[PDB]
């Protein structure tokens, strides 16, 4: 019982995903993908000076 | 002088605006990418040292 106890521990550190860690790298990411659609939808409007030159 | 044949204002016209149309593209990758320094033609010495810091 006691070895178990213990090789499940261990089993844990390896296996097991950290909460506190994944949370925010989840919100990291969700952040950078609001602004890196703002910034295409920006993007794909740069060859509306000619129109203007024309 | 009244010319047709060459026209110096849209020269130096062309130029400003390429200037600032360089500008602006390079603002909007640093705020896709998230990063300061997306090459070397940024900060040189900088990209080394986070090398290392990232190691």
């Amino acid at each position: 019982a006691n070895t178990q106890a213990n090789v499940a521990d261990a089993k844990s550190r390896i296996v097991d995903v950290d909460f506190a860690k994944e949370t925010s790298q989840m919100t990291k990411n969700q952040v950078l993908q609001q602004t890196g659609s703002a910034m295409l939808a920006q993007a794909n409007q740069l060859p509306q000076v000619a129109l203007s030159l024309l | 002088a009244i010319t047709v044949n060459t026209n110096v204002t849209s020269l130096k016209a062309q130029k400003n605006l390429n200037t600032s149309a360089s500008d602006l593209a390079t603002s909007m990758e640093r705020l896709s990418s998230g990063l300061r320094i997306n090459s070397a033609k940024d900060d040189a010495a900088g990209l080394a040292i986070s090398n290392r810091l990232n190691s």
